[PDB]
């Protein structure tokens, strides 16, 4: 993969809007959507939440886990365990990439969320060069990630993959 | 299968073949019943156009599904042109009651692609040859696939009892057990008949 | 005909068609494409965007998209001549002009199916009524008086297109119609206060209508930025900020030193004369007379020591009145994006500007055009940055010829008004090659004159400017500038003058740009034009 | 991006007969000792003697090799020797795996298919010279942004670069995605030939 | 262009020619109206139109409705990205508002 198609995948979350113009149900070959009430919230996947606030036909709102304070404690959670540890959503990068770009004024205190973000970032990507070393160092044969988001796997998977194929060969040339 | 579905099963059948190191199952069903609703909900626009925001939701939609779609299209055409006689023989052998890993179609471009080449190489540097090397058997010059390869999997049905072998001593193998969304980094050998049984998920 | 509402006559016609838009080469026209673009990618309207540079371009554009299209819209080019002839397009064409320049041809006022007018006529308009200008013995009884209509039409065309100026810019017209339709948002503010503000840099509006458009930009700024009253400390620091200041008049003086930019503004480099070595100690002694070191005053001004800077423009404003130097706090308007990114509204102007008139030329004339338009967005502020680069070495090389013009006298007094002219040995002379880079040259040469000189006849004069333009041809680009005061009503009147005496001698000329008072003239019928100027003036 | 060449199988039991990395690999020379005459050919090196020192591509000495030693037998390059095997013990670090090759898994695992005796001891070099080797190639990979990389890649060989140039492009494929930067639609092979 | 069949041994262009036909074949055989066109969309798709800007002459752009658009050197239109993305990824146009 690639990350322009991870997140294609993450624009499916849903999100609450609070849309300006009038529009009755519609029926997508995904589900349903409205009725479009101006001054009324509804939620909606992201790629129309987006496209529709570029536009100016909407307005954003922050997903509850998208808390100044909530976070503010997983950063300290992530940084007391020693293993991968749960996070609010399986694409939290990539909402929390598209949402503040696009919305940063509808959401307060967007750049202290956006680095505590980047703080549980930076520590699950250095327990996975620690994770990813163990495996070589002691030659294992099998890992169990616990809590890995689709992105941290997607950053360093073509990588640590394509050299342990080249470790198995390595280790398996001399049965016959 | 709700329409509501299908796409729900499509991105997983898109992720897998992405992944794999082989050429998994045919899913005909689907190819052939999600060209159905973009081939209706693109009439019911073109007849309907006089609304001009309730088309543009349609048509992004149909944009999106039309590329996972594609692309996941794509990612086979090349695993057929990579190893097309591997894939014509296990077509040609295959055991009756079991699904097939060619559509009717791919099965046709296949052999016409095999064709095309061999009529190629027969005029080019195989015919001015000594009269006992002008053929040449390409089932010893395409690389066979590689299912050594290390993937990254989440499991979706526990599983129980699977067998992890480190290396040749059939004694180190330990047997390990699968809890339901876990994620592990496993040689694909070991779990090849969970990606066709649905039981797992290559992410 | 004039477009009395643009909700629903100009935009909901071209809301669903195929519209091709005709954009002139200047700050101005650049800052009402970029509104109008905004405008249409977000009702998805199919546009087109040909950048023209005159009327050959824009002839040989229209050649071949006639037929394809059938909307239009010019911006800032044609509305001072007629326009069913220079291009005889169909009838099921329709144009749209939202151009400033003044005074509107007559027919485009009177045609009301293929040209309409974008213009509020509450500006400075003045039009003739219909029929003072428009269609057996008593035949000639009446034929008579039939004659002396077409005389006292003669007289008053003679009094209504004497004179030409500007009027509202087209970015404030833009947008009007774009907070109307309730879609406006800072970014389009601030495309409208610098299509605002490059008027009143280029000299081409009085002060007291820059003053009054300042004054109705002011609510618009307050409305979008006052919401945040107390929040200022809960909003991302990385969304942009729009700001009345009461700030100096010196040129880049945030990016360039205190000092380089005292030097180098052409309102305090005539004052205090610094060309000739007499009065450059008036300069010392101004940055005496404040406490600023002269090792601080030469250093860039990010890098100054903080604590001079406290109150740096009120101890200017104030020791310039001990100078004879009272107006130096214009208003105007700045924005902040990020950490650091601070403009001014009159930094953009004179980046802009010389992006669009670099001397060095890399192809056809519609690519530089391309990358002035690149740098207005955000997501370009690597051009931006580096159109400042350019604004810089442009204004060194300004002082530096209206110090040749002063140290050596070339400014003749030619009669009824001044006159000039450049040679090529002189070093940067080729910068202003362009008939566009030339104007400000020459308004800029004016304003110092004026303080320069003794006289009192030279004093209110009009320059009148030549320099070369091609070699190959032997040709000569050619301005006019109206007579310099403070309170100048800015009605040029060249036009007509260049106009009559290539009449008279019957010489080659070409009046090939929007503006009439630029003219392209062969080496050889300068003094065959000039005499016969001289003597129509008179 | 679609131009898939045809990988390396020179770290299993058989190269594979399309690669253009394979052929390259076992055109390097390899010493053996003849036990037979070589007769009609000795032009090369008429016959030749047997009990003779040779220098061969290693593609011929396959054919030409039994378990016997009918035609000739074979002894390893001092690379693979017992002198180096220590060296590659010391710290793995430090060896210019680049003028010792520039094939260096490559061709140590076709010399496996010559059951010398030390095999058992040839398989536990490699083994422990790339584990040896990784943590410098996982960390000097995914951290070297918008630098001038060839001299972090001057020690290294084929087995090896292929996974410094997959470092850099899943780098260099996260920071063109945090600048909002993997959006543009460009052109693929064509900027090739500009 | 002829830069490239000018390198090609002249055989391979009958390779070519027969898997170009093949390939054309396989694809209007997916679905009912001539098939599915999978040689475009490479990328995913981020918005519905896409602002453009030519960068070399070209003859006469179609649109699908017999409403043609010149080409001329440094002039942006706004088009839907369902057409332009043949020429954007030859070197043609350029996607300018990313």
């Amino acid at each position: 993969m690639d990350a322009a198609e991870v997140e294609f995948l993450a624009e499916k979350e849903l999100v609450t809007i609070i849309p300006n113009f009038s529009l009755d149900k519609i029926y997508l070959i995904g589900g349903d959507l409205g009725p479009f009430n101006p001054g009324l919230p509804v939620e909606v996947p992201l790629w129309l939440a987006i496209n529709l606030k570029q536009r100016q036909k909407c307005r954003l709102l922050p997903p509850e886990w998208m808390d100044v304070e909530k976070l503010e404690k997983m950063r300290d959670h992530e940084r007391k365990e020693e293993t991968f540890t749960p996070m609010p959503s399986p694409y939290y990068m990539e909402l929390t990439k598209l949402l503040l770009n696009h919305a940063s004024d509808n959401i307060p205190k967007a750049d202290e969320i956006r680095t505590l973000v980047k703080d549980m970032w930076d520590t699950r990507i250095a327990k996975l060069r620690v994770s990813a070393d163990s495996f070589v160092r002691q030659q294992e044969a099998h890992a169990k990630l616990d809590n890995l988001t689709l992105m941290e796997i997607n950053t360093s998977g073509t990588f640590l993959t394509q050299a342990l194929n080249h470790m198995y060969k390595l280790r398996t040339n001399l049965q016959p | 299968l709700t329409p509501a579905e299908l796409i729900e099963r499509l991105e997983q059948a898109w992720m897998n073949e992405k992944f794999a190191p082989e050429l998994l199952e045919s899913k005909p069903e689907i190819v052939e019943c999600v060209m159905e609703q973009l081939e209706h909900m693109e009439e019911n626009l073109r007849r309907a156009k006089r609304e001009d925001l309730k088309v543009s939701i349609h048509q992004m939609e149909m944009e999106r599904i039309r590329y996972v779609l594609s692309s996941y299209l794509r990612c086979r055409l090349m695993k057929i042109e990579k190893f097309f006689p591997h894939v014509l023989e296990k077509e040609k052998t295959r055991p009756e009651g079991e699904p097939s890993s060619l559509s009717p179609e791919e099965l046709a471009f296949a052999r016409e692609f095999m064709a095309n080449t061999e009529s190629y190489l027969k005029n080019v540097a195989l015919k001015h040859m000594p009269p006992n090397l002008q053929k040449v058997d390409l089932f010893r010059a395409v690389p066979k696939p590689d299912l050594d390869s290390y993937v990254f999997l989440r499991v979706r049905e526990r599983q129980e009892n699977i067998l992890v072998e480190p290396d040749t001593d059939e004694q180190r193998d330990y047997v390990i057990d699968l809890e339901k969304g876990s994620q592990h980094l496993i040689r694909y050998k070991t779990i090849a008949p969970l990606v066709a049984s649905g039981a797992v998920q290559l992410i | 005909m004039f477009v009395s509402d643009f909700r629903k006559e100009f935009y909901e016609v071209v809301q669903s068609q195929r519209v091709l838009l005709f954009v002139a080469s200047d700050v101005d026209a650049l800052c009402a494409c970029k509104i109008l673009q905004a405008l249409f990618q977000c009702d998805h309207v199919q546009y087109t965007l040909v950048p023209v540079s005159g009327w050959q371009e824009l002839e040989t554009a229209f050649l071949e998209h006639k037929e394809q299209f059938h909307y239009f819209i010019l911006i800032n080019c044609g509305a001072n001549v007629d326009l069913l002839d220079i291009l005889q397009p169909d009838e099921d064409t329709i144009f749209f002009v939202c151009d400033t320049h003044r005074p509107v041809n007559v027919v485009n006022v009177y045609n009301d199916t293929q040209i309409k007018l974008l213009i509020k006529q509450d500006d400075d308009l003045e039009v003739p009524a219909y029929e003072d200008i428009f269609r057996i013995v008593e035949q000639t009884m009446r034929r008579r008086q039939r004659r002396e209509w077409e005389a006292r039409r003669r007289d008053i065309l003679f009094d209504y297109e004497q004179y030409e100026y500007h009027g509202t810019s087209s970015a404030m017209v833009m947008f009007e119609l774009a907070w109307m339709l309730s879609k406006d948002l800072n970014d389009m503010l601030w495309w409208a206060i610098v299509g605002l503000t490059d008027q009143w840099v280029q000299d081409k509006i009085t002060q007291m209508k820059y003053v009054t458009d300042v004054g109705v930009l002011q609510r618009h700024v307050s409305r979008h930025n006052h919401r945040n009253e107390d929040e200022e400390n809960t909003l991302s620091v990385d969304c942009t900020r729009i700001s009345f200041e009461y700030d100096l008049r010196l040129v880049l003086y945030q990016h360039w030193s205190l000092h380089d930019s005292l030097c180098n503004t052409s309102y305090t480099a005539a004052r205090f004369k610094l060309w000739s070595v007499h009065g450059q100690k008036r300069l010392q002694e101004f940055l005496a007379d404040m406490g600023l070191p002269l090792k601080q005053v030469k250093q860039k001004f990010q890098a100054m020591d903080i604590s001079l800077k406290e109150n740096l423009r009120e101890m200017i404003e104030q020791s310039a009145n001990k100078f004879g130097m009272k107006d130096m706090r214009v208003q105007t308007f700045s924005i902040h994006f990020g950490f650091k990114h601070k403009f001014l509204a009159s930094d953009v102007v004179f980046a802009t500007m010389s992006l669009m008139e670099s001397p060095e030329k890399d192809g056809s004339g519609t690519d530089h055009f391309i990358q002035a338009l690149d740098s207005l967005s955000r997501s370009n502020l690597d051009k931006l940055y580096h159109g400042l680069e350019l604004a810089k070495k442009q204004l060194r090389a300004t002082q530096q010829t209206i110090a040749s013009c002063l140290c050596t006298n070339l400014v003749i007094s030619q009669g009824p008004f001044l006159y000039c002219s450049l040679m090529e040995g002189t070093p940067d002379v080729m910068l202003f090659s362009r008939p566009a880079s030339l104007s400000l040259l020459s308004k800029h040469l004016l304003k110092s004159f004026v303080c320069s000189t003794k006289n009192r006849r030279c004093k209110l004069l009009p320059l009148v400017m030549a320099a070369p333009l091609s070699m190959e041809h032997g040709t000569v680009t050619v301005v006019g500038i109206p007579p310099e005061t403070d309170s100048s009503d800015r009605k040029n009147f060249f036009g007509r003058a260049f106009e009559k005496a290539a009449e008279s001698t019957s010489s080659r000329m070409l009046h090939n740009h929007f503006d009439l008072s630029v003219i392209e003239l062969k080496a050889e019928d300068r003094s065959k034009f000039l005499d016969a100027l001289i003597s129509l003036l008179s | 991006e679609a131009y898939f060449r045809v990988e390396s199988g020179a770290l299993g039991p058989e190269e594979n007969f399309l690669s253009l990395d394979d052929i390259l690999m076992s055109h390097e020379k390899l010493p053996v000792r003849t036990e037979t005459a070589m007769p009609r050919l000795g032009a090369f090196f008429n016959a030749v003697p047997q009990g003779s020192k040779l220098e061969l591509p290693l593609w011929l000495a396959k054919g030409l090799f039994d378990n016997k030693r009918r035609i000739l037998s074979v002894e390893l390059p001092k690379i693979y020797q017992e002198g180096w095997r220590t060296v590659f013990s010391a710290d793995p670090n430090v060896v210019d795996l680049h003028k010792m090759g520039p094939h260096f898994y490559g061709f140590g695992s076709q010399l496996l298919h010559f059951d010398s005796p030390e095999n058992a001891d040839i398989s536990q070099s490699l083994l422990q010279t790339f584990i040896g080797r990784f943590r410098r190639i996982m960390d000097s990979s995914q951290n070297a942004y918008n630098e001038d990389t060839s001299a972090l890649v001057a020690r290294l060989d084929e087995m090896e670069r292929g996974l410094f140039q997959t470092g850099q492009k899943g780098l260099n494929d996260f920071q063109c995605w945090e600048k909002g930067q993997a959006s543009q639609i460009t052109a693929s092979n064509l900027v090739q030939n500009y | 262009p002829n830069a490239l069949r000018f390198h090609m041994a002249a055989e391979e262009m009958e390779w070519f020619n027969n898997y170009k036909r093949s390939l054309a074949t396989y694809m209007r055989s997916l679905g009912g109206d001539e098939g599915l066109d999978i040689t475009q969309d490479m990328k995913p798709p981020k918005s519905l139109y896409i602002e453009v800007r030519c960068l070399k002459d070209y003859g006469e752009f179609e649109v699908d409705d017999g409403t043609s658009v010149l080409l001329k050197k440094n002039s942006q239109h706004f088009l839907p990205r369902w057409k332009c993305e043949q020429l954007i990824r030859q070197g043609v146009l350029e996607h300018i508002l990313s």
